[PDB]
Parts: C-alpha cells; sequence; structure tokens
C-alpha cells in the first residue's frame, strides 16, 4: 500500500 | 527468507506536448502486483498480480487516490527541480522515485529506504536511520531543509516501519501459493567448437524465482573471473528469470572447468563439468 | 544531463523447438532517458502484436523494459530486434540466437 501522500520537494 | 516491499515512480515532463507521463509500479521481491499509467484508460491503480484481487473495491480506490496525489507531487518537482537547476522550460526532464521495505524470515522490519532522482542521478535520499537526509548537490539542499521543517522523515519512518511492513506481510500471506515459493533453476551445460584449438562453454540458468543468482566459473577449483562472458540476469516473462555465463577455455581442457549455481531454491549450490 | 545507451537482449522465454509457439523477447536495459523505440523484426519486417512491461529502474536509475510477442520458431523465420535510442546515430539490430 502506498504512502497516504508525498510532500512537494 | 527475507522479503521486500518496493514502489518505483518516474515522471518525464512533455512541456508543450501533454501532461508528464506518470508511471508507478510496485513489486513483493521479484514479483509486480500493481501498476499505474497515466497514458492508460482507466487512470486506475491496475492489478499486475493474481492474489492482488483478494483485496476489496477500498482497496482500488484508495490506491487510485493516493497514486494520483503521487503523480500531483512530482508535477509540481519537475517544475520546482527546473527553476532549481535554472533550465529552459522547453526540455524533458525526468524525476525518479523509490521507497520500500525488507523484513526478515519472521516477517519483521529490517530497514526501509526512500530515494529520490533527477534526471537518473541521486538528488536527495533517507539515509539508514530513517531520521537524516543526503543531499546531492546545493539544490537538493534547499529541499533538504524543507523536508527538515515538514518533518517528512518523521513521516517516512512510520510508515517504513508500520504501515510497509503490515501491508507486506499481509500480501505476504495473500501470495503465500506463489510468493514464498522458490523455483530452482534448471540448468545445463553447452560446448560449441569455437577456434580450431578453443571451445566455448556456456552455463545455462533457466527458468527460476527469485532473480537472485549467481554463477561463477571455477578452473580446478578456482574461480575463473577475468577470461568469461556473463549476461545480465534477464526476465522470461512467465514469472521466472534466465542467465548464463560462458568461459574460453583450450580445447580438451573442459575437464578441468566447473560451473557453480548458487540459488536459494537449492539445497546446496550445483556444480557442473562438460 | 547523463545519457546511457541500452543493452540488448533477444531470447525465448522457454527453449526453442521449430513449430511449437513459443515468446519472443527483447529485454533493453541501462538506458537513461526513458524514451526509446523498440520493435520485434520477422524477416525484417516489424511485428505489431508486441506488448511491454511497465517502465521501471534499476538501483543506478537506468531503465528496463521487456517487449514481447509470442511466435513459433521455424528454420526460414529470422527474427531480432530493432532498438533507437538518443544515444544510439543508428537503430541497432540484434538478431535472435537460439544458443543464447
Amino acid at each position: 500500500s502506498l504512502l497516504m501522500w508525498i510532500t512537494q520537494a | 527468507g527475507s522479503h521486500s516491499m518496493r514502489y518505483f515512480f518516474t515522471s518525464v515532463s512533455r512541456p508543450g506536448r501533454g501532461e508528464p507521463r506518470f508511471i508507478a509500479v510496485g513489486y513483493v521481491d521479484d514479483t509486480q502486483f500493481v501498476r499505474f499509467d497515466s497514458d492508460a484508460a482507466s487512470q486506475r491503480m491496475e492489478p499486475r498480480a493474481p492474489w492482488i484481487e483478494q483485496e476489496g473495491p477500498e482497496y482500488w480506490d484508495g490506491e487510485t487516490r493516493k497514486v494520483k496525489a503521487h503523480s500531483q507531487t512530482h508535477r509540481v518537482d519537475l517544475g520546482t527541480l527546473r527553476g532549481y537547476y535554472n533550465q529552459s522550460e522547453a526540455g524533458s526532464h525526468t524525476v525518479q522515485r523509490m521507497y520500500g521495505c525488507d523484513v526478515g524470515s519472521d516477517w519483521r522490519f529490517l530497514r526501509g529506504y526512500h530515494q529520490y532522482a533527477y534526471d537518473g542521478k541521486d538528488y536527495i535520499a533517507l539515509k539508514e536511520d530513517l531520521r537524516s537526509w543526503t543531499a546531492a548537490d546545493m539544490a537538493a539542499q534547499t529541499t533538504k531543509h524543507k523536508w527538515e521543517a515538514a518533518h517528512v522523515a518523521e513521516q517516512l519512518r512510520a510508515y517504513l516501519e508500520g504501515t510497509c511492513v503490515e501491508w507486506l506481510r499481509r500480501y505476504l500471506e495473500n501470495g503465500k501459493e506463489t510468493l514464498q515459493r522458490t523455483d530452482a533453476p534448471k540448468t545445463h551445460m553447452t560446448h560449441h567448437a569455437v577456434s580450431d584449438h578453443e571451445a566455448t562453454l556456456r552455463c545455462w540458468a533457466l527458468s527460476f524465482y527469485p532473480a537472485e543468482i549467481t554463477l561463477t566459473w571455477q578452473r580446478d577449483g578456482e574461480d575463473q573471473t577475468q577470461d568469461t562472458e556473463l549476461v545480465e540476469t534477464r526476465p522470461a516473462g512467465d514469472g521466472t528469470f534466465q542467465k548464463w555465463a560462458a568461459v574460453v577455455v583450450p580445447s580438451g581442457q573442459e575437464q578441468r572447468y566447473t560451473c557453480h549455481v548458487q540459488h536459494e531454491g537449492l539445497p546446496k549450490p550445483l556444480t557442473l563439468r562438460w | 544531463m547523463i545519457q546511457r545507451t541500452p543493452k540488448i537482449q533477444v531470447y525465448s522465454r522457454h527453449p526453442a523447438e521449430n513449430g511449437k509457439s513459443n515468446f519472443l523477447n527483447c529485454y533493453v536495459s541501462g538506458f537513461h532517458p526513458s524514451d526509446i523505440e523498440v520493435d520485434l523484426l520477422k524477416n525484417g519486417e516489424r511485428i505489431e502484436k508486441v506488448e511491454h512491461s511497465d517502465l521501471s529502474f534499476s538501483k543506478d536509475w537506468s531503465f528496463y523494459l521487456l517487449y514481447y510477442t509470442e511466435f513459433t520458431p521455424t528454420e526460414k523465420d529470422e527474427y531480432a530486434c530493432r532498438v533507437n535510442h538518443v544515444t544510439l546515430s543508428q537503430p541497432k539490430i540484434v538478431k535472435w540466437d537460439r544458443d543464447m
């Protein structure tokens, strides 16, 4: 299961 | 034995032609189980392994939503990194991301990892302790400072030590019928005259899983690693893998050479003589 | 903006045997950027019944794809893999070889 969200760089 | 779950993300910009092409893929060891393609018709996270279908409808709603969220972030980063490296908005640039976790034979956390790349070169990555960052250059540094103030590390750690593993166990259980299997290689050797006095011996390892394997040639029991040809392990397309290693030996001296095959699907390694 | 030339390998899924259905693979790897053209040729002419796996990559960020298509090996039919890439000035061809 994927991360719930990836933060922008 | 040890097992891992890994996700792979690739964004490629197409300034003026369309949305950046986004492609994500998920793996459990060497078995791909899910995929997404912004160019496909479903626009949903899709299945790529029979056992994933054991999941319910809310699984697909959730993974689709999360994967689109990933695409949305990658889309912004393409822009963001463009500015950082002060590049023209015309050319195509790539962003790659990978992350996942490893578990022992008891299926407990061993390690977690999250890596980011820009155009095929390290950009930033979460170090081993899962609490610090490795920045490639000046640009990366700015992201790092931003990711520290934002505690991205803490989030990634929670996911990598908990959720990641939890799910890996889960897929492992549902995929036991296959994921936990090990297909030992069907091996054989080929002897074909090359010169008038030389002969080529090629060691073959076929139909094996996982892909991990070692093929080393020896002469009189000594490793011969400087007169051989080794091919990159390759996908058979039916779930198994293939690989071969060959050496050029003086014709008549073949009996001196042996090929050793290491594969966890094998009780003990194999020795082969022409 | 580094670039990596693709490695090519044209092999079959199962051990070749004329007259019996099998799959022709063309595994390309180590290239970058991902933009790449790959074709499977049967006697010089391309095949359109060709599929490929989802784009993925190795630890070094180099990409790899597997192009494949069902087929039946014979004695008069020759195959290969036509591969084109930004790092190549000429579409490279690698004829299929059974014992390899």
